[PDB]
């Protein structure tokens, strides 16, 4: 760090972010540098698709629960002016 | 007798011509498990058996194949599973069989001693201290 | 008792998932390829467009 | 006509699609006849209503023996176009289904419509 | 003995088919249809199920490992082994399935709901599926004859 | 019942008979309701204002 | 309110709505060179009066209100000649009425335009509208569903061959149809013609200029050369 | 009097794509179905 | 690589083989067998099978005893087209193409196919000849005996007409008629080239209701097509676009009305003309110079449908009167009143009446 | 029409074509002890049946 020069150039530089300082980074700054976590931007069409997925599977849940919930209220009632 | 063809022109091989077919194996992640469990038998019979020491870096053949032991004319008596005994995993047979106690009693002593002193005995110190 | 406890439980568990179950229609409307209403947006407003899906 | 318990009065049809374009507004709502039944068999069907205007009658006179089974209010109103340019659709539909939610102005209305199906009753 | 059995005991149900819902045999075929109400339990329990799920009868296995998963969701039934699906390639297959459910749905309603005043020929009580069999019949032929992707077709030089 | 009126807010208040089959009755929300009593369908409705007389819009 | 008024084509006869809806529209005819009130006619339905027109003679004369309830009201028999529904319109807005060699008991004209709150238009054939009786629910001689809102307004021509249509919600929402044929003219407007969001439509009289006008102070002119 | 016929190309094509090239009605008889198709008649 | 394409050129424009794998790919690139087989065949059982079809085909139909003359001889076996000079292979390929009109119409068959082997692997009939064998089995565009012609045709030497199978020939898959007819629209040349391919066909007399019918298929859908996009709006456009509209159609559908020995392309001109009138705003002059020629070249199998025509043309006129030889060939009309009653049960022929009584 | 026939009919055919097959490969072994070249070139059953016929 006593013998960087300014002006090396890379790709990298070209694919990342950079450290920076305290300056354009605010009180959230070590000066690493980034990457990414691992998720992107996963654009619209594929997103409807994982929507449609898990309505299926919400809905069969209400499925299961409704026969159950069902079943357990007559149970109840089983359990536990009305006489003319 | 003669007839118009039909033209029909639309990698590495997929079931191998010098074995009887065996085809080239899907990547399911009960396979995978089954996989490390045959790798790692070794730790599976703890203390009883030692094995060959099998060392590839990776661990997947290229070709396998999930079968059955079918039965023994000679000896059906106590070398046939019973119905219960029947699984469909072999990770869940190893599951369901005995010692998975004196597994899980190895496996807190481990964890101990990889927690000796690390972090949470220097923090209990500087309570010491701080107090 | 112990029987209505359970019917309670159970009953939240309907509720939440029906919850769920709107929150995955409005999603398919709020993301769908033509306008339509539907919902709020986060400040509150209602959605209405009396535009029709043609 | 298997049309027995039939709403032709114009008050009553005009509040009932007035009530239908709000659910279509409000997404509350379930378009098309295999859709309709769904929504009766999963139960979450509040009320079903569809058009005398069937080409064949017979192919939407499966679903008021579900309704029988399940305890709900259906009801029969004239057009196909009616129908479906109400719902905001522009095609014909011959099957509409509106569900209940947990609290809604719309649930209330919902409430009061099957009310006024059930004083047809 | 008993494969010549089998044989009068398929022309038997051909016979009783097209006798119990002149609209699913005419359209889809009656050992198809066979399978169907052999699922349904009856055919007013089949005429109460929706379209789709008539598209997803049967492979119900593999329909709520996908729903259990959020796997793709599979695309189809009995319908594979049935005859009118058998003629496309891929995504014309599963258009033509769900399409060709649709109108199973519509037509089985009709052959168990519509009433006839016994002097009502077969056939005008299946024009219902005949009408089905023609449109659909067009639409696959339209369907499979999406003309291709066109190109610059380039010279030699590629020009 | 031949037919009540879908409101339940109408009050039915005046009777006659236009044809054997064709009865015409005056009724609370300003209306004068046209049934046919043999299947009690409805032939039609008529329509009165407001009072411009002033307040009590039912006429 | 004088909000809404229509001027007989023989100049004679002057209708005005009625701010009274309650159950069904109501208007009155006036003699135009006295301004006098000469007559009312008043339909039953759910809230007043849509738009309205006379017939090509200047005698009788169409309401259709909300609901798409279309009347028919002769003068010399002052009374309704009778009612029939805009095919499954749930909501009309506007309405008008023109063409030749029609019905002449029903005024001699041709077509019959309905724009619903939709935004779907009806065109009938007051001729098919026959069964002096009429059919309760008459059949379309052409609907249209290309646009989406509902419309704003509609127009004949003098000559009965276009008609021009428009919703003002979406910009530039404006068609134009031919008689008998009942389509679209499939090469006007573009998208980057400029209307703005169209308020106003009219016919010259020779049928040989189109004005419009929109709803921020620009109208604008067409030669409709045929 | 008159003016020109508005009709599918859909219509024209499918009224030709019934078929393959060979095994077709004669030609007399689909020229008839094409002008009757083509009819500007009520 | 300025010399790279040069030479590119000059590659395209070479024709026979002149290195060792070149020379075995032409050579494999057959039809009825496959290129394994066909590398190790030679011309003489090629010669005896393709023989043997030979004379199932001119046992079948007399008139393929001249190219058991002239092309399929012993001395045929031997010829190989590359060695000789531009005039004999001009006439040579006059013998082709002659054949091959005189074969387009028994085409779903194993003889002939067997034929075309020979025409092949013998004749380099693929290569040399690519328009004419294209388009004489265009026609059969759903067979898989076009799909192996697709399959070994070279692609450099498919016609610019032609050109639009190649996502087809990247994609073996028959192509559809949708396809091809909007390759007419849009592409007035294709339509040219069938248009002489099958006028070439009836001016040898060799028609067939197979190849007419697709050509009247061809012909309706593409100047449908053609009038679908040529109706513009502007004024001088659409007036302009139907002059050049009439110019490409000029020779084909004159020599179609007045086709006098094939009356199946008479019905077929009729079908053209009929949809040039009653869609496009054409000029009354312009339509009544169809109905004159229409007028000249009728014959009495063709006599009601030409009737039809009439009653399309001046239905669509908008002048109320006929210009003379119409009305000369009407009178000549045998069963005019009661043919027009049967017409006008569906087809309004006011205007032609009216025409008529004018005249 | 009744459906407890056509419930029964296509149960026969499940379990008919099961124990037909079954049977099938039963009689090739059979007859493949006096005749394998049999099971070897013709593998159609009904006629297989038909030929040790």
């Amino acid at each position: 760090a006593a013998e960087r020069n300014e002006d090396e150039f890379y790709f990298g530089m070209m694919s990342r972010k950079g450290p920076g300082s305290a300056l354009t980074r605010g009180k959230g700054f070590t000066g690493t540098v980034d990457g990414d976590r691992g998720n992107k931007a996963l654009s619209v069409e594929t997103v409807r698709l994982l929507k449609t997925q898990d309505l299926g599977y919400v809905r069969t849940m209400r499925n299961i629960a409704a026969k159950e919930l069902k079943e357990l209220e007559e149970r109840y009632v089983l359990a536990g002016p009305k006489k003319i | 007798e003669l007839s118009v063809r039909v033209p029909q022109l639309p990698g590495p091989p997929d079931t191998l011509s010098d074995w009887y077919n065996i085809p080239r194996t899907n990547l399911t992640p009960e396979l995978k498990r089954d996989l490390q469990l045959l790798r790692m038998r070794d730790v599976v019979a703890m203390g009883k058996q030692f094995f060959k020491k099998d060392n590839r870096k990776d661990f997947v053949p290229e070709y396998c194949q999930v079968g059955t032991i079918i039965a023994g004319a000679t000896d059906g008596v106590s070398g046939r599973l019973t119905r219960k005994e029947r699984k469909r995993t072999i990770v869940e047979e190893v599951l369901s069989s005995d010692s998975v106690s004196k597994y899980k009693r190895k496996y807190h002593e481990i964890q101990e001693h990889k927690k000796s002193g690390r972090k949470g005995y220097y923090k209990k110190l500087m309570a010491a201290r701080k107090r | 008792e112990k029987l209505a406890r359970k019917v309670k439980a159970a009953r939240k568990k309907l509720k939440a998932l029906a919850d769920a179950e709107y929150e995955l229609e409005l999603q398919q409307a709020k993301m769908a390829k033509t306008a339509t209403s539907g919902g709020f947006t986060k400040s509150g407003r209602r959605i209405k467009v009396r535009e029709r899906k043609r | 006509s298997a049309a027995w318990p039939k709403a032709e009065d114009p008050a009553l049809v005009q509040e009932l699609l007035d009530c239908v374009q709000q659910a279509s507004h409000y997404r509350q709502l379930k378009k098309g006849a295999n859709e309709t039944t769904k929504s009766v068999n999963r139960g979450t069907s509040e009320l079903v209503i569809l058009a005398a205007d069937t080409q064949p009658l017979s192919i939407v006179l499966h679903i008021p023996l579900i309704c029988e089974e399940k305890n709900v209010p259906y009801v029969y109103v004239p057009s196909k176009v009616a129908l479906g340019r109400a719902c905001g659709v522009s095609r014909a539909v011959i099957a509409v289904s509106l569900t209940s939610n947990e609290a809604s102005d719309l649930n209330s209305k919902i409430r009061a419509l099957r009310d006024k199906v059930e004083r047809l009753a | 003995e008993r494969s010549e059995y089998r044989r009068q005991l398929a022309e038997y149900l051909q016979n009783r088919m097209k006798a119990i819902s002149p609209n699913m045999t005419e359209l889809i075929g009656a050992l198809v249809g066979a399978r169907l109400i052999a699922h349904s339990g009856s055919l007013v329990n089949l005429a109460k199920n929706p379209g789709s799920t008539i598209q997803i009868l049967g492979a119900e296995k593999a329909l709520f490992r996908a729903l259990k998963t959020k796997h793709a969701t599979p695309k189809y039934g009995i319908i594979y082994h049935a005859s009118l699906v058998g003629q496309a390639s891929g995504p014309n297959k599963g258009k033509i399935a769900r399409q060709l459910a649709a109108k199973i749905a519509l037509s089985v309603r009709t052959d168990a709901f519509e009433d006839f005043p016994e002097n009502a020929d077969d056939e005008t009580r299946a024009a219902v599926g005949i009408q089905a069999r023609a449109k659909l019949e067009n639409n696959l032929r339209l369907l499979e004859g999406k003309p291709l992707n066109k190109g610059v077709a380039l010279g030699p030089n590629g020009i | 019942t031949l037919t009540r009126t879908p409101s339940k807010k109408t009050k039915f208040v005046s009777i006659a008979f236009q044809s054997h089959n064709i009865v015409i009755v005056g009724c609370s929300n300003s209306t004068i309701c046209a049934y046919d009593v043999r299947t009690g369908t409805m032939l039609r409705q008529m329509t009165l204002g407001t009072d411009l007389t002033g307040g009590s819009k039912n006429i | 309110t004088m909000e809404r008024f229509r001027v007989s084509p023989c100049g004679r006869y002057m209708a005005l709505v009625a701010s009274d809806k309650k159950g069904g529209g109501m208007l009155n005819i006036i003699n135009v060179g006295t301004m006098q009130w000469i007559a009312q006619a008043r339909i039953d339905g759910r809230h007043g009066v849509a738009d309205f027109a006379w017939w090509s003679d200047g005698n009788g004369l169409t309401i259709a209100g909300r609901d798409g309830q279309v009347t028919e009201w002769s003068m010399i028999t002052r009374r309704t000649v009778g009612i029939w529904r805009d095919e499954g319109s749930i909501g009309g807005t506007v309405m008008a009425l023109g063409g030749r060699n029609g019905p002449a008991e029903l005024g001699g004209d041709r077509w019959v335009a309905i724009g619903s709150n939709s935004g779907i238009l009806n065109v009938y054939d007051r001729n098919d509208l026959i069964e002096i009786r009429i059919k309760k629910y008459p059949t379309p001689t052409r609907v249209f569903e290309q646009l989406t809102t509902s419309i704003s307004v509609v127009a004949f021509s003098p000559d009965g061959q276009l008609l021009a249509f428009g919703s003002q919600h979406k910009k530039d929402a404006l068609r134009l149809v031919h008689l008998p044929s009942c389509t679209v003219y499939r090469n006007w407007p573009t998208e980057q013609t400029p209307l703005g969001r169209v308020t106003a439509i009219a016919f010259s009289s020779k049928s040989d200029v189109l004005a419009v006008g929109n709803d921020v102070g620009r109208v604008r002119l067409w030669e409709i050369r045929g | 009097d008159t003016h020109a016929v508005v009709v599918a190309p859909q219509r024209l094509a499918e009224i030709f794509n019934a078929a393959p090239a060979f095994a077709m009605p004669p030609i007399e008889d689909v020229f008839y179905q094409v002008a009757s198709l083509f009819s500007t008649k009520p | 690589s300025s010399l790279a394409q040069q030479l590119a050129q000059i590659a395209a424009n070479s024709r026979s083989s002149f290195n060792v794998k070149a020379l075995k790919a032409s050579h494999s690139k057959s039809l009825i067998w496959e290129p394994r087989v066909a590398v190790s065949q030679t011309f003489a059982e090629i010669y005896s099978q393709c023989y043997e079809g030979f004379k199932e085909l001119c046992h079948l139909d007399s008139r393929f005893v001249p190219f058991d003359a002239t092309l399929f001889s012993a001395q045929s076996q031997e010829v190989d087209r590359t060695q000789m000079t531009a005039e004999e292979n001009a006439a040579l390929d006059k013998r082709v193409d002659s054949f091959l009109h005189l074969v387009g119409s028994r085409l779903r068959l194993m003889p002939a196919i067997k034929a075309v082997e020979w025409l092949i692997r013998r004749f380099r009939i693929h290569e040399f000849n690519t328009g004419t064998l294209l388009a004489t089995f265009l026609p059969y565009h759903t067979i898989p005996a076009f799909v192996t012609l697709l399959s070994i045709l070279p692609v450099q030497r498919i016609p610019i007409e032609y050109r639009f199978l190649d996502p087809y020939i990247k994609s073996l898959t028959p192509p559809p008629r949708a396809a091809i007819v909007q390759q007419a629209t849009n592409r007035p040349d294709l339509l040219s080239a069938i248009s002489r391919y099958t006028l070439d066909s009836c001016r040898a007399k060799q028609e067939y209701p197979g190849l007419i019918s697709f050509w009247g298929g061809i012909m309706a859908e593409a100047v449908n097509g053609m009038i679908d996009k040529m109706r513009s709006g502007r004024r001088a456009i659409q007036l302009e676009n139907d002059h050049l509209l009439l110019q490409q159609i000029g020779p084909v559908l004159s020599e179609a009305m007045v086709m006098k020995d094939v009356p199946g392309i008479q019905i077929a001109s009729y079908m053209v003309v009929a949809i040039l009138a009653a869609k496009g705003s054409l000029n009354d002059n312009i339509l009544t110079a169809f109905m004159e020629q229409l007028v000249h070249g009728w014959t009495v199998d063709t006599l009601r449908p030409g009737l039809v025509c009439l009653t399309m043309l001046a239905q669509h006129r908008s002048a109320k009167q006929l210009s003379g030889r119409v009305a000369k060939a009407v009178i000549k009309v045998p069963d005019l009143v009661s043919s027009l009653r049967d017409i006008s049960k569906e087809h309004q022929v006011d205007k032609l009446a009216n025409g008529l009584v004018l005249a | 029409k009744v459906d407890v026939m056509i419930v029964h009919a296509v149960a026969l055919l499940d379990e008919l074509d099961k124990e037909l097959n079954v049977m099938a490969m039963r009689v090739k072994e059979w007859y493949g002890w006096h005749f394998p070249e049999l099971g070897k070139i013709l593998p159609d059953n009904l006629s297989y049946a038909r030929v040790v016929l």
